[PDB]
């Protein structure tokens, strides 16, 4: 499963 | 911004052989923005029914696909893979060798 | 041996022509299992490969909106880099991630992956340690401080040793069998002329996978590394691949060489020379 990415 | 110029292969996916139906590849690869317009050519004329897989990205970022068609060689029929990118000026066009 | 699980994200802005086209694609030892691409009326993700059609529709629906949610990160990911570097709203631009972990043959964590890149260009990375970030220009060190002070690192470890980890180990035992696939190369030597007294001998790898394999030529059993030609690997379209290397030789030499194919799935490796058809 993939991650939440967080913003840049 | 930055670009890299994609790199063309031309081939079949079978031995080919004079009359026998076949499948005709073009890979490209180490290109990058994504955006490419890739055309397979016979005898200088675009081929209608060309199918492209999706498209995917390696290690380094740049991007590839493969494109193909169905054909069936003949001993002088002339097929080539033309992709236009905004890494290079004007369209590349690559033929296709029975030997490579 | 050591498996990896990743995800390859893509998120390409589109001005003026809709929304960014967003495409994320998750592997397991180098091979697509799945795939979510907003180019849909209702985008979600998709199976790619079929040990993976044993989840349940729950699976698929977190899944989906996880990667809704990312999509919109993305989005907005794309305008703030259009600030930091002082460009247009004009003009498309990509932003491309790498997220994952590989584990050993014991099933531990041997190293986790997060790095990101700009227009093609690194721009941020996770650096081995899961605890620092290596920025690539001015505009990722203003990403970076951000982090830093959020604890991204720290929820990344976490991810990386925990949730990653314990779903490849999943994955891994639902696609063993199918991932352990492996297809041995047919080889052939064609002979072609050249100018003048020389000529081409090339050795063909036809139908094997996985991709991987060595061919090299050997002259009286000395390999020849130098002055000879190659293609990259290419697939054949039908889930295999194939791949090439000449040499140019003598003309009447073509006995003194011999190709040698090297691949995973042979019991050993091939020999080959030039057959005049007897």
């Amino acid at each position: 499963s993939s991650i939440e990415f967080a913003r840049l | 911004m930055i670009q890299k110029t994609p790199q063309i292969q031309v081939y079949s996916r079978h031995p080919p052989e004079n009359g026998k139906p076949n499948i005709l590849n073009c890979y490209v690869t180490q290109f990058h923005p994504p955006h490419i317009e890739i055309q397979m050519l016979k005898n200088g004329k675009k081929i209608p029914k060309v199918e492209m897989s999706d498209m995917s990205f390696s290690k380094d970022w740049s991007f590839y696909i493969l494109a193909h068609t169905e054909f069936t060689p003949t001993e002088t029929d002339t097929y080539a893979c033309r992709v236009k990118h905004d890494s290079m000026a004007e369209p590349k066009t690559v033929y296709w060798d029975r030997d490579m | 041996g050591p498996h990896s699980l990743r995800y390859f994200v893509t998120a390409v802005s589109r001005p003026g022509l809709g929304e960014p086209r967003f495409i994320s694609v998750g592997y397991v030892d180098n091979t697509e299992f799945v795939r979510f691409d907003s180019d849909a009326e209702n985008p979600r993700y998709e199976p790619r490969a079929r040990w993976m059609e044993q989840e349940g529709p729950e699976y698929w629906e977190r899944e989906t909106q996880k990667a809704k949610g990312n999509e919109q990160s993305f989005r907005v990911d794309l305008r703030t880099l259009l600030g930091y570097y002082n460009q247009s709203k004009g003009g498309s631009h990509t932003i491309q991630v790498i997220s994952g972990c590989e584990v050993g043959s014991d099933g531990r964590l041997l190293r986790g992956y997060q790095q990101y890149a700009y227009d093609g260009c690194d721009y941020i990375a996770l650096n081995e340690d899961l605890k620092t970030w290596t920025a690539a220009d001015m505009a990722a060190l203003i990403t970076k401080h951000k982090w830093e002070q959020a604890g991204e690192a720290e929820r990344l470890r976490a991810y990386l040793e925990g949730t990653c980890v314990e779903w490849l180990r999943r994955y891994l035992k639902n696609g063993n069998a199918t991932l352990l696939r492996t297809d041995s190369p047919k080889a052939h030597v064609t002979h072609h002329s050249r100018p003048e007294d020389k000529v081409t001998l090339r050795c063909w790898a036809l139908g094997f996978y996985p991709a991987d394999i060595t061919l090299t030529w050997q002259l009286n059993g000395e390999e020849l590394i130098q002055d000879m030609e190659l293609v990259e690997t290419r697939p054949a379209g039908d889930g295999t691949f194939q791949k090439w290397a000449s040499v140019v030789v003598p003309l009447g030499k073509e006995q003194y060489y011999t190709c040698h194919v090297y691949h995973q799935g042979l019991p050993e490796p091939l020999t080959l020379r030039w057959e005049p058809p007897p």
